[PDB]
């Protein structure tokens, strides 16, 4: 088979640079009739794959000239001159000289940003799981920038870490932001115990910590 | 073209 | 323009049989060679073969001959894979792509989950408490995939859902929506969450706590 190595695996870019992504394939791909069937494509979250370049350096139809490729035999670039905040995505590149056919383990496009302070909201159990004998205290922070954020759960001043799951939307592809859930899970034997219960958020964005609660 | 009915030509 | 609509997602237990179909519009059929591409969730792509749509003639990739068919329907502009005696390690999102000198359309995908477990119904629980977050926690469910709207689908500015976890045997996930203040409660919100695989779809209205 050709093997194509892809590298970065992550590309943190800001917004106005430019990009280089690289493949090298194993074995030369240069079909037996001088040709090179090298592509690229862009896959978005939640998307099928987006045709960008073919045959080493041809854009496709309405592909926009800040994308450009080179490269020869077995090495190959794709170029992003000035990131758009739409191009979040994960890039593939594909050779289809040889039988099978391979692609590139890919690499993900991440946009540097402005820093925005998370929206934090914390919600009490419902009464429908407090029927069911089980608690759970969700966290969203939402729409912020870096996505290094540490979420710390307290019970009545005390620090909890077990019990707790966490999720990450990808990056917003309009404004580039994340988001994120933190579950606090608790019995309810274990939650009738306590009185307070807070959804905690160190941000570089702050210097405080955020700090939402509620009190049973 | 490998995979494909279409057609390309050859490169000296 | 020019469509490849897929097949919805499968769920199946081992050594069953699928059936994928792929229906071009846009396009006369037999003119473009059609390849079928598997998706691992975290992998990456493996290239399974391809057919031509006008000999009808089909290539399969050394890793995928055996238990896997491609066959067409030229009346009806559908190309068809077939996976039998399936394996557990078939779970993946199935592609049919057009070529041409390149892949310039791709179908819709088709998820297929191989899977022993039993599928297991969400308890879907209301997150009630300018601008106001609401949220739906949706909790224990198995498998993947469950879908989530708000007012069915007409509210859809402000919504984000975070990609289930697992944890046992089962999946959870929330989705939350901002809404203005002086909307809610006057302006109901409805969570509406379908989960296929169980065939269920529950509606839970966030109240005033």
């Amino acid at each position: 088979d050709v093997l194509m190595t892809q590298t970065p695996l992550s590309l943190p870019v800001s917004l106005g640079d430019q990009a280089s992504i690289s493949c090298k394939s194993s074995q030369s791909i240069v079909h037996s009739s001088g040709n090179t069937y090298f592509e690229w494509y862009l896959q978005k979250p939640g998307q099928s794959p987006k045709l960008l370049i073919y045959k080493v350096s041809n854009r496709f139809s309405g592909v926009p000239d800040r994308f450009s490729g080179s490269g020869s035999g077995t090495d190959f670039t794709l170029k992003i001159s000035r990131v758009e905040a739409e191009d979040l995505g994960v890039y593939y590149c594909f050779q289809g000289s040889h039988i099978p056919f391979t692609f590139g383990s890919g690499t993900k496009l991440e946009i540097k940003r402005a820093d925005a302070a998370p929206t934090v909201s914390i919600f009490p159990p419902s009464s429908e799981q407090l029927t069911s004998g089980g608690a759970s205290v969700v966290c969203f922070l939402n729409n912020f920038y870096p996505k290094d954020i540490n979420v710390k759960w307290k019970i009545d001043g005390s620090e909890r870490q077990n019990g707790v799951l966490n999720s990450w939307t990808d990056q917003d592809s309009k404004d580039s932001t994340y988001s994120m859930s933190s579950t606090l899970t608790l019995t309810k034997d274990e939650y009738e115990w306590h009185n307070s219960y807070t959804c905690e958020a160190t941000h570089k964005t702050s210097t405080s910590p955020i700090v939402k609660s509620f009190n049973r | 073209v490998p995979g494909s009915q279409h057609i390309d030509s050859q490169k000296k | 323009q020019i469509q490849l609509v897929q097949s919805g997602p499968e769920l199946k237990t081992p050594g069953e049989t699928v059936r994928i179909s792929c229906k071009a519009s846009g396009y006369t059929f037999t003119t473009y060679g059609m390849s079928w591409v598997k998706q691992t969730p975290g992998k990456g792509f493996k290239w399974m073969g391809w057919i031509n749509t006008y000999s009808g003639v089909p290539t399969y990739a050394d890793d995928f001959k055996g238990r896997f068919a491609f066959s067409l329907e030229t009346s009806a502009s559908t190309a068809y894979l077939q996976i039998n005696n399936l394996k557990n390690e078939d779970t993946a999102t199935y592609f049919c792509a057009r070529r041409s000198w390149y892949f310039d359309v791709w179908g819709t995908g088709t998820t297929v989950t191989v899977s022993s477990a039993k599928t297991t119904p969400p308890s879907v629980y209301p997150l009630a408490p300018s601008m106001v977050t609401l949220g739906c926690l949706v909790k224990g469910y198995f498998p993947e995939p469950v879908t989530v709207t708000w007012n069915s689908g007409s509210l859809s500015s402000g919504v984000h859902t975070f990609p289930a976890v697992l944890q046992s045997d089962l999946y959870t996930l929330s989705s939350s929506v901002t809404v203005p203040s002086s909307p809610r409660p006057s302006e109901t919100v409805t969570c509406n969450v379908a989960h296929p695989a169980s065939s269920t779809k529950v509606d839970k209205k966030i109240v005033p706590r």
